[PDB]
Protein backbone atom coordinates (compact mmCIF):
# COMPACT_ATOMS: atom_id res chain seq x y z
CA UNK A 1 0.00 0.00 0.00
CA UNK A 2 1.34 3.47 -0.57
CA UNK A 3 -0.75 6.76 -0.35
CA UNK A 4 -0.98 10.33 -2.16
CA UNK A 5 -1.93 13.29 -0.50
CA UNK A 6 -3.14 14.50 -4.57
CA UNK A 7 -6.02 16.15 -5.92
CA UNK A 8 -5.43 18.25 -9.00
CA UNK A 9 -5.25 14.62 -11.36
CA UNK A 10 -5.50 11.43 -11.38
CA UNK A 11 -2.41 10.21 -12.39
CA UNK A 12 -3.10 6.53 -10.61
CA UNK A 13 -5.54 4.93 -12.82
CA UNK A 14 -4.62 3.93 -16.11
CA UNK A 15 -5.10 1.03 -18.74
CA UNK A 16 -7.22 0.40 -22.18
CA UNK A 17 -10.58 -0.60 -22.09
CA UNK A 18 -11.86 -4.38 -23.11
CA UNK A 19 -15.22 -4.13 -22.73
CA UNK A 20 -18.19 -1.90 -21.92
CA UNK A 21 -18.70 -2.85 -18.67
CA UNK A 22 -14.34 -2.70 -18.03
CA UNK A 23 -14.29 -1.02 -14.59
CA UNK A 24 -9.99 -0.52 -14.66
CA UNK A 25 -9.40 2.21 -17.96
CA UNK A 26 -7.83 5.17 -17.72
CA UNK A 27 -10.00 8.39 -18.21
CA UNK A 28 -11.83 9.80 -20.99
CA UNK A 29 -12.73 13.25 -21.53
CA UNK A 30 -16.18 14.40 -20.94
CA UNK A 31 -18.73 16.81 -22.93
CA UNK A 32 -17.35 20.22 -23.14
CA UNK A 33 -19.77 22.59 -21.19
CA UNK A 34 -19.87 26.42 -20.36
CA UNK A 35 -20.41 28.76 -17.55
CA UNK A 36 -24.05 28.13 -16.43
CA UNK A 37 -23.54 30.54 -13.27
CA UNK A 38 -26.27 32.12 -11.23
CA UNK A 39 -25.32 33.01 -7.95
CA UNK A 40 -27.96 33.24 -4.99
CA UNK A 41 -27.26 36.53 -3.51
CA UNK A 42 -30.03 38.97 -2.01
CA UNK A 43 -30.85 40.69 -5.29
CA UNK A 44 -28.52 39.48 -8.20
CA UNK A 45 -30.01 40.88 -11.89
CA UNK A 46 -31.15 39.41 -14.86
CA UNK A 47 -28.65 38.22 -17.13
CA UNK A 48 -31.04 36.79 -19.60
CA UNK B 1 12.11 -22.59 -116.84
CA UNK B 2 12.41 -20.00 -114.10
CA UNK B 3 9.02 -19.79 -113.16
CA UNK B 4 6.60 -22.31 -111.18
CA UNK B 5 8.73 -22.34 -107.96
CA UNK B 6 7.26 -24.37 -105.33
CA UNK B 7 6.42 -21.65 -102.96
CA UNK B 8 3.19 -20.04 -103.52
CA UNK B 9 3.33 -17.18 -106.10
CA UNK B 10 0.84 -14.17 -106.72
CA UNK B 11 -1.36 -12.47 -109.41
CA UNK B 12 -0.97 -10.05 -112.01
CA UNK B 13 -2.47 -7.12 -110.02
CA UNK B 14 -2.20 -3.89 -112.20
CA UNK B 15 -1.11 -0.54 -111.26
CA UNK B 16 -3.06 2.90 -110.99
CA UNK B 17 -3.82 3.62 -107.37
CA UNK B 18 -7.13 5.29 -108.03
CA UNK B 19 -7.19 8.44 -105.65
CA UNK B 20 -6.77 6.46 -102.18
CA UNK B 21 -7.12 8.80 -99.17
CA UNK B 22 -7.80 7.44 -95.24
CA UNK B 23 -9.98 9.22 -92.55
CA UNK B 24 -9.31 8.48 -89.26
CA UNK B 25 -12.17 8.59 -86.67
CA UNK B 26 -11.34 9.84 -82.89
CA UNK B 27 -14.26 9.38 -79.62
CA UNK B 28 -14.00 11.57 -77.18
CA UNK B 29 -13.32 9.70 -73.36
CA UNK B 30 -10.60 8.08 -71.63
CA UNK B 31 -9.73 5.53 -68.75
CA UNK B 32 -8.85 5.94 -65.23
CA UNK B 33 -7.38 2.94 -62.65
CA UNK B 34 -9.12 3.78 -59.42
CA UNK B 35 -12.46 3.66 -58.28
CA UNK B 36 -12.68 7.17 -56.48
CA UNK B 37 -16.27 6.49 -55.53
CA UNK B 38 -18.69 9.19 -54.80
CA UNK B 39 -20.30 8.26 -51.42
CA UNK B 40 -17.66 6.70 -48.75
CA UNK B 41 -17.83 4.81 -45.26
CA UNK B 42 -16.55 7.24 -42.57
CA UNK B 43 -16.27 6.49 -39.06
CA UNK B 44 -14.97 7.17 -35.39
CA UNK B 45 -14.76 5.87 -32.19
CA UNK B 46 -15.95 6.54 -28.63
CA UNK B 47 -12.99 5.18 -26.47
CA UNK B 48 -10.13 7.36 -26.37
Amino acid sequence: ITNARTNNDETHATGPIEDLNSTSHGREPEIESFADRAELAMMIQGMT
Amino acid sequence: VGALTVQPMRSIRSTFANLANVLIFHDVFTTEDKPSAFIEYHSDEMIV
